[PDB]
């Protein structure tokens, strides 16, 4: 049947819920964004220049038994900002637990 | 819960600027159509549909507009949640399957100013906090309510004036969706101070995608929203209040 995903609200400006990526699941908070179509989270391989990565959860493919390598570069440009990295494949859990 | 197998996703390694630094969330899970997926990656909900992990290929949002309320919101995958809306759903067809784009009939400030006078296109975007419209039309709107410019297309209103502002009504599918001044203004806090942000922001989105209005969290907060991929439509009902 339907799957409830509870969201937090920060200051009426950010709404986000917990998902899992990997086996076992590594938990991340995400915006469920009806204005775009890609999923991404920070990598443990993020560049040292990426200050945001210092204080967010990071995905470690080495700890997931369902990870499948891709490695293709991607770049996404939103109205509020941009990012880049590389693609990977894994099982996504909603909610995380 | 649900486990979507074989999902392709981005491992971010560069995040220039400041957007993501102080954000409460780690990442973004896009729920629009595959047409606007970067690298043509099959989206999460598309993969979910192909794996038959829900019976109805719809998903729905409740967003609380009291910033201290628990729960903050709920995304329901594969259904709607009667806990969070009253009355019946009204539907609008999607017009370009890329964003969740629909036709907007008009925008009316109660004191008389009409924007989008002969109709226009809008997207329904959970990932935008504010309502967004064209710079020149939003400027007129803000002058009508007595708001003043802040920066980058945002405007502020003296908090003591909010309760006497006019209502603003969006006409969608021939029905009126009213926003009260409390619905379309937000409290913002920095360094122990409180201000009131106008919930409309001016931004010109160029062709070919634009121009587009954006029904952001301001709207979805008041109007519980259903996104339906079986029938390519958006549904609205009055959220619990
Ligand atoms: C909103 O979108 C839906 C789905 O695209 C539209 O529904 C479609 O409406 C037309 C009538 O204008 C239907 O036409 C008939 O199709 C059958 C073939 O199944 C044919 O035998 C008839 O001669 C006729 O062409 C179409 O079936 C119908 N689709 C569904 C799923 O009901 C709807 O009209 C759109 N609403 C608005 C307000 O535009
Ligand atoms: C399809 C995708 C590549 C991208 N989609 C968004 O930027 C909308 C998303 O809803 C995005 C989600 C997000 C949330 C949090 C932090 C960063 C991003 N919202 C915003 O950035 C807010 C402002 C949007 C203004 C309208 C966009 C105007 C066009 C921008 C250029 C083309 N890029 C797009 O349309
Ligand atoms: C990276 O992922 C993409 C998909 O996001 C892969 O492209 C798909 O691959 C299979 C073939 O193995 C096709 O059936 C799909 O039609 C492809 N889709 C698209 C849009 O290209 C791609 O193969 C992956 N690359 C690597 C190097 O692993
Ligand atoms: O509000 P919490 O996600 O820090």
């Amino acid at each position: 049947g339907p799957i409830p995903e509870v969201l937090k609200n920060y200051m009426d400006a950010q709404y986000y819920g917990e998902i899992g990526i990997g086996t076992p699941p590594q938990c991340f908070t995400v915006v469920f964004d009806t204005g775009s179509s890609n999923l991404w989270v920070p990598s443990i391989h993020c560049k040292l220049l990426d200050i945001a990565c210092w204080i967010h959860h990071k995905y470690n493919s080495d700890k997931s038994s369902t990870y499948v390598k891709n490695g293709t570069s991607f770049d996404i440009h939103y109205g509020s900002g941009s990012l880049s990295g590389y693609l990977s494949q894994d099982t996504v859990s909603v909610p995380c637990q | 819960g649900v486990k979507v197998e074989r999902q392709v996703f981005g491992e971010a390694t560069k995040q220039p600027g400041i957007t993501f630094i102080a954000a409460k969330f780690d990442g973004i899970l896009g729920m629009a159509y595959p047409r606007i997926s970067v690298n043509n990656v099959l989206p999460v909900f598309d993969n979910l549909m192909q794996q038959k992990l829900v019976d109805q290929n719809i998903f729905s949002f409740y967003l609380s507009r009291d910033p201290d309320a628990q729960p903050g919101g709920e995304l329901m995958l594969g259904g709607t949640d009667s806990k969070y809306y009253k009355g019946s759903l009204s539907y609008l067809n999607v017009t370009r399957k890329a964003y969740w784009q629909v036709h907007l009939d008009q925008v009316e400030v109660a004191s008389g100013l009409t924007l989008c006078k002969e109709g226009c296109e809008a997207i329904v975007d959970t990932g935008t906090s504010l309502m967004v419209g064209p710079v020149d039309e939003v400027r007129e709107l803000q002058k009508a309510i007595g708001a003043v410019p802040l920066i980058q297309g945002e405007y502020m209103i003296p908090c003591e004036k909010v309760s006497t502002l006019p209502a603003i009504t969006l006409k969608l599918g021939g029905k009126g969706y009213k926003l009260s001044p409390e619905d379309y203004t937000l409290k913002v806090s920095q360094a122990g101070k409180t201000l009131c942000l106008s919930g409309f922001m001016g931004m010109d989105i160029p062709p070919p995608s634009g121009p587009l209005w954006i029904l952001g969290d301001v709207f979805i907060g008041r109007y519980y929203t259903v996104f339906d991929r079986d029938n390519n439509r958006v549904g609205f009902a009055e959220a619990a209040r």
